[PDB]
């Protein structure tokens, strides 16, 4: 989609949190924003910069 | 460093010289594979959410 990910207000998630919710990558390597709601998305290892 | 500003409040003699050489962290240490760490996860997520 060209995005991190964008949540619909239905619910429906973009872009590469939805494609790791559909599994359809193993990874997501991206300069991701540790969010609180990402974490619920999906789980995180620790953050490679801050 | 946050003992040197502990330090400083009431410490007014002398003065920061700088910022943070280096990006270290204080973490809650729990078991290893207890249950409840995500809780703790969301839990400082929505706290620090909520500053």
């Amino acid at each position: 989609d060209g995005k991190y990910g964008a949540q619909d207000d239905k619910g429906q998630w973009n872009g590469m949190v939805k494609e790791l919710i559909d599994h359809k990558a193993d990874l997501a390597v991206a300069p991701l924003t540790i969010t609180h709601v990402r974490e619920k998305a999906i789980d995180f290892s620790k953050p490679f910069m801050t | 460093s946050t003992t040197i500003e502990y330090i400083t409040q009431r410490n007014c003699n002398l003065t920061q010289i700088g910022g943070l050489i280096d990006s270290k962290g204080y973490g809650i240490g729990t078991p290893m594979g207890s249950p409840y760490r995500d809780k703790i996860t969301i839990a400082i997520l929505q706290l620090q959410e909520e500053d």
